[PDB]
């Protein structure tokens, strides 16, 4: 029925131990006709993000004066899972779209460009849970990749509970049965949350163990944004926090 | 396709100064601490053709939430639970479905409304729990006060005679499968401050906000970060310290309101 | 398998008898947030209605030059009937939303407005018949409320047939049963009908005794509106005409 | 949500001067009296492939009105009754959701149509009768064409063989089970006048308009005020007299056209 | 499977020809009317044999939302739409893709005739409402629009005439049945602005040859050049009947 | 309603000249040739979660196309087929609908996918083939694209196991019934040109493009003219036969890609 998560040698159903994240693939640049584009990969969660740089606004009772709108779409494509996802967004789609929305609000210096409007579209081409943090990651890189003036990059990984067992960055298996599941963005030099959500359950004291454990995480993937940055693709193969 | 809000009432900085130096002399404009909810009044059986009701006020935000019961065959990958369907509006969407979805995963999450106890045949037929709230006037973390008015109207819920294919809305025979209550702790960050129960000019000022939702033996539930600014590794963990001890408080005032 | 409408002591299946109007009460002021607001009960039938005063146009292609735009929305919540609505509006909500919006157009003064919005908001939270004439004197009384000014309150009332019986202030029973409905309502002052409509069938003489039944009920409903103006709060116990 | 419609053809009070000029001699700008119907045309099988149409000419007012008979399970609540669906288009919504709504009432409350007589199998199968008013071209008093329309293609239908499960649509079997045509009349008020079929020009200068449906034997079979404005007891009150009396006038009328 | 035959029927019959007895290259009958509807800045009604459409043209008017509108041209705004009773089994009156798509394409065609940049910052609302389908509708939908805006007065580079060209049973024909769209090779609707020799619409369902495409091509001008002689006759007598005949 | 797109990027007369003039020595802006295709990557699997899918680089135009294959009663109006539903979408609608449909038609009546050796149980169950494509860089003639990605993704479809009711997704099975790829090739007119596979450049300054789609037995699949100008009749000649010389070394690269 339902799959031992931790196994007795300690270890998860991909072989990961509870401290470790899946694999990393990063490349910036990727769209010709977009201003800022990245792929994010996680393990096999993947997300391409596109940016349509700062630019008046087509209706302008929509813009503000003061600021930039951010407009973002969080979606998913029909193949991107087992079973075929309506391309109709859901209610799923559109509550991520907002939190995505805000954390990339916490991080894009709008203030710099009033009566504008920045265009961020992001698509899960496979998902394997943690789909919300990579298209947030991607969105995040593709700003940069845009020359978007922001306060920090932004890095995130969803840290839970599996068979009582604290666990780092969650396959769909252990989303799917484990206790808890906690994404967690920050911009990683301002120790600035920019996304918290926790579905599940957890006693204070296990949220603020996976909290640390998530930190750690964050740290990493943070290293491997900034080489990404440099050197527009980053590989990094599984390792311990 | 979200985007940030072109009708938001922009607070001057004068005004947020004002605020945040009765912040600094840890007192509020309306007078309470910076922990301290507003009045709660809970009315319930509001709603006369809702099979349970309850109106909330909480400072000047109020919630109407209703329920309503009917027999469905259960979903193909789920033959033996009865169904949760919640619904929110906004009066005076996007915050509507997050709300919603909020407010549904932590009664769903938290195990307080038991779906497996909510079959009459299994694989045949089920009670689909319609709860639909309404959120009348909008004074600040309308979030806490939905969840307050969600749990609320389940507990006042009557359900009814099945005669066997049909329900008798004559013959109340018992009352919803409630494990517990729970309660949604919002916690607002303000400068360098943290506020619980932000009111309307709160909300307007504040970085951003996070609500934790608990249940009574003060497991955490659900958690969700709102507002188009951050907060910092420490705000976070002291917001949780907050709003857990506030919890207890909250919880007692609920149930006193619904008869424990 | 049709009801008795009329019970062979004369009087009808709620016990009033022809002439008699259901118990009413009205409170103004009762959202904090809302420019004007009333509560309106007649009966079963309860309506809260919410004004969001004179104010700019957002699209402004949309406004008026000489006059305000009303926008009225008539809803009512899945909780209002025994069987549960769909809150996605219907035929019906979009036909009394328009019915409802012109009945009010006839009475405010929006000439003085020019360019400006007035948005009433209507939500029947409990519906035993009569709902849309509810909803339009929760609004008439919301706009009162607010300090819109208008050439009159309205007061209106459903006037029917039964048994071959011209009633006042239909039940849903009757409403259901019943050979007709017609729901009547006036600038009482002016001897002005701002909304008038009849389903079912009548002959001339009916419709003429009806009309006459329903101008003493609004007559009566009217007081009530004036005193709720002054003391925020009225109730009233059933009575005849 | 409804609001006031911002495209509204504003009429200049010197050319309301003119029209009110008029009626004040009892005439008006296309020569009719205040209490007359504008030339009115009925072509029926306008529409080759519905099952009955009708192209009604009333002034510069054009609608066709096509059926279509589809075999359905009837509904629990009432399986002894075929359906009647009414859809209306403008072309030239709200107001085209209030024309169906309106048109269909007067239809159905009279019992012009007996949907008792559409059963085939009881219980199994009946006729679903769906009803389609395409107004082509807005010339003012559209209620009243939509109607005339209607009820002509009502007339108009051929109900096919059902072979038992299949309809053979090349072997003619009746007509509709109908009892009588339904007239609706429109009462305009402008200023101080009442004036039956508002043109054009006369529906943007009018304070409102009250519809009043009849039956043959001249019982009131629907009523709907409609405008802006409002209308006095003593107007309301007149404006049925008057609609009455241009009842028998029109019936007559249509009747020639249906060949009776 | 000796006895069994294939369904389909024959396109093709005794003599050269077809279902309804007309030959390959035979029109259906023609009819055309204008300034049709009184409260319209221009009108048509358009018959190919049982193919019937209305059009209703709402002239150059300033557009309802500004940004919308274009600084240098006339916006065309174009409805392709099917009455529920225009076929023998009822449509949906809610737009299908096919509804979504034939209207993009007609408003491409009728751009490319449309003098747009005379009337900056205007709409022109092109309405059209098929009223009985038997194949070939999106050609008269395209043809009643064309006349109603010649009804308009609104100036165009020419008038558009249009026929569905195809294949049959291995035989080119001219102007298409529903039997023949439906059990048919080949449909290739084909429209032209004719004095300019210009093609406005051009599409093909269906299988050819080069060769074939080429031949149904050929057939297509010709039939097209006997619809433009009865559309510029309709301009100045109002009202055109065509009975059937030969190419 | 279908309008004037008021987006679309106006390209000064000035740069439509130097390209104009490129054209008059028989070269383009990236170097080709007036009949050349841009360079052309298939990578075929690149949606792993997919049944089959195609990742198509097609110059600066990125599509990616995925299959995913679900069991269905078949349809009334269809009674012994598969199913194919083909589904596009522009991320950088109406074009998308055109697109979704120009392609199913040229996949659908080339018979280069049969859709009745899809059928698994006669009347009681049959493949549907869900193909969605994705436009993810807009560089021009997109159809193009399209038409490569779907053929593309349809011969990477991998068919699994049929218990029998249930898919077994670990087991493959075989393949799509495919009888051959099927390409189409837009050619557009720009002044007194013709121009094989337009870029985003040329799409804008061209008066109309026209696509031919092939089966590799060089018959005509589907044709589509597009874009606001017109065509002569010599135009639409020569560019068939360009496209159709096309076409032969297109296949041939295609093939390459798939493994033939
Ligand atoms: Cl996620
Ligand atoms: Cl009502
Ligand atoms: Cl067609």
């Amino acid at each position: 029925e339902r799959p031992k998560l931790i196994l007795d040698d300690g270890k998860r159903t991909d072989g990961r131990k509870p401290d470790e994240l899946r694999s990393i693939k990063i490349e910036l640049g990727v769209l010709k006709n977009a201003d800022g584009s990245a792929i994010f990969e996680m393990g096999n969660t993947k997300a391409i993000a596109a940016v349509y740089g700062p630019k008046e606004m087509h209706p302008r009772h929509l813009s503000l004066p003061d600021r930039a709108v951010l407009r973002v779409r969080y979606h998913m494509t029909p193949f991107s899972t087992d079973e075929r996802k309506n391309p109709a967004p859901s209610r799923r789609e559109i509550e991520l779209s907002k939190v995505i929305r805000e954390a990339l609000e916490s991080a894009v210096l709008v203030e710099l460009f009033p009566r504008t409007a920045i265009d961020v579209f992001t698509e899960i081409l496979q998902a394997d849970a943690g789909s919300r943090l990579v298209s947030l990651m991607a969105a995040s890189l593709a700003l940069a990749d845009a020359g978007i003036p922001m306060r920090d990059l932004i890095a995130g990984v969803a840290v839970g509970k599996a068979d009582g067992v604290i666990i780092l960055d969650l396959n769909e298996t252990e989303d799917m049965w484990g206790e808890a599941d906690m994404p967690i963005a920050m911009m990683p030099s301002l120790n600035q949350v920019t996304l918290f959500q926790l579905n599940g359950s957890m006693t204070p004291d296990e949220f603020r163990q996976a909290f640390d454990l998530a930190v750690k995480g964050i740290n990493i993937i943070y290293n491997l944004e900034r080489e990404a940055l440099k050197s527009k693709y980053v590989e990094f193969k599984e390792e311990g926090v | 396709m979200s985007s940030t809000p072109s009708n938001q009432n922009i607070i001057p900085i004068i005004k947020k100064e004002s605020i945040v130096s009765l912040f600094e002399k840890g007192i509020r404009q309306d007078g309470r601490k910076l922990t301290d909810y507003r009045p709660l009044s809970i009315t319930l059986d509001y709603a006369k053709k809702a099979d349970g009701s309850a109106l909330v006020k909480l400072g000047t935000t109020m919630v109407l939430a209703g329920t309503k019961l009917e027999i469905d065959k259960p979903y193909e990958d789920t033959p033996n639970q009865g169904n949760l369907i919640v619904n929110v509006e906004l009066l005076p969407d996007e915050n509507a479905i997050e709300l919603a979805r909020v407010v549904d995963r932590s009664l769903r999450d938290s195990k307080a409304l038991d779906l497996t106890k909510l079959v009459i045949e299994p694989g045949k037929s089920v009670w689909t729990v319609w709860l639909d709230v309404y959120v009348l006037d909008y004074g600040g973390n309308v979030l806490d006060a939905c969840t307050l008015a969600s749990v609320a109207a389940l507990y006042n819920t009557k359900v009814y005679k099945v005669e066997q294919i049909s329900v008798n809305k004559n013959e109340v025979v018992g009352k919803l499968p409630l494990n517990y209550p729970v309660v949604t702790i919002s916690v607002a960050k303000v400068d360098k401050y943290l506020v619980v129960d932000p009111d309307l000019d709160e909300e307007s000022i504040m970085d951003a906000k996070i609500s934790f939702s608990y249940t009574p033996d003060l497991k955490i539930v659900g958690i969700q970060k709102s507002g188009k600014g951050s907060m910092s590794l420490q705000d976070i963990d002291q917001a949780e310290n907050t709003a857990r001890s506030t919890a207890v408080k909250l919880l007692e005032e609920l149930k006193k309101h619904l008869g424990i």
